[PDB]
């Protein structure tokens, strides 16, 4: 019985910084900038999108961090999980 | 996302 996996999703707003949402995805998803900025553009201009896929502990980890560094850095930047 | 007008390089 496979485990069942967890895409993590990032979810556009018009107010987070296109800054602060790179720096998520370097610091929390181990990107470089460039793969980083250009997944911040893909949430920017479609809406949202998949940042990663791992096993559900491994994801809900990454999206409880993510949300908390955005709001102990007082932006409404929203992780979510959704099953594979 | 919102822009502070830096230029993102991608
Ligand atoms: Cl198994």
């Amino acid at each position: 019985k496979p485990p069942s996996m967890y895409k993590v999703i990032l979810v556009n707003d018009d107010y987070t910084p296109m800054e602060f949402v790179i720096d998520v995805l370097q610091k929390f998803f181990s990107y470089d900038v460039e793969r980083a900025t250009q997944l911040m553009l893909a949430v920017h201009y479609q809406g949202k999108a998949i940042c990663g896929v791992f096993t559900a502990e491994v994801a809900e980890t990454k999206v409880a961090m993510v949300n908390k560094y955005a709001r102990e850095n007082e932006h409404p930047l929203l992780c979510t999980l959704e099953k594979a | 996302f919102r822009s502070k007008g830096e230029e993102l390089f991608t």
